[PDB]
């Protein structure tokens, strides 16, 4: 189904750097953190070669 | 084994037991209620006579 | 999500570990509109009605 929207969001101009991941990132699913609070399995963290 | 989420069961309606003041001395003292109009006109002080 | 296993005799197989994933949803800061009317201006009901 299709609609006109008058308001719209934007993506920024991305970096031109030759970035890579660092290490070989792999994530778990988890129901709890180390404190016993929920974990948002929808997101995770990685290291990259430069801050671009 | 399974790994399941942990909730907090807080019973907000059901307080644990708690302390009181018994008020026995001031429950036994004599009471007086001068009129609030009279006390306003008097500037919050009243006076009672002593015997000769 | 479940693993799939084949055959009638399952005695060599390992059951799926259930992982109970949760997703958070959050309120934003409240959003507000402010306006003023004089005791003169409140004689016309349409200013209240239109500003609403």
């Amino acid at each position: 189904d299709s609609y006109k929207t008058d308001i719209s969001g934007r993506l920024p101009k991305g970096s031109t750097e030759s970035l890579t991941v660092s290490g070989q990132p792999e994530h778990k699913v988890e129901a709890k953190d180390s404190n016993g609070m929920p974990v948002d399995n929808r997101q995770g963290t990685i290291t990259v070669s430069a801050s671009g | 084994a399974n790994q399941l989420a942990k909730d907090l069961e807080i019973m907000f309606e059901n307080y644990v037991e708690g302390f009181e003041a018994a008020c026995v001395v001031s429950r036994n003292a004599k009471k007086f209620r001068p009129g609030d109009t009279a006390m306003q006109r008097a500037g919050d002080v009243l006076y009672r006579p002593q015997h000769y | 999500h479940m693993n799939i296993e084949e055959g009638l005799d399952l005695s060599s197989k390992t059951p799926t570990a259930l992982v109970q994933r949760l997703v958070p949803s959050v309120f934003k800061e409240p959003k507000n509109i402010l306006y003023t009317l004089d005791a003169r201006e409140m004689r016309d009901p349409e200013h209240k009605t239109e500003a609403g």
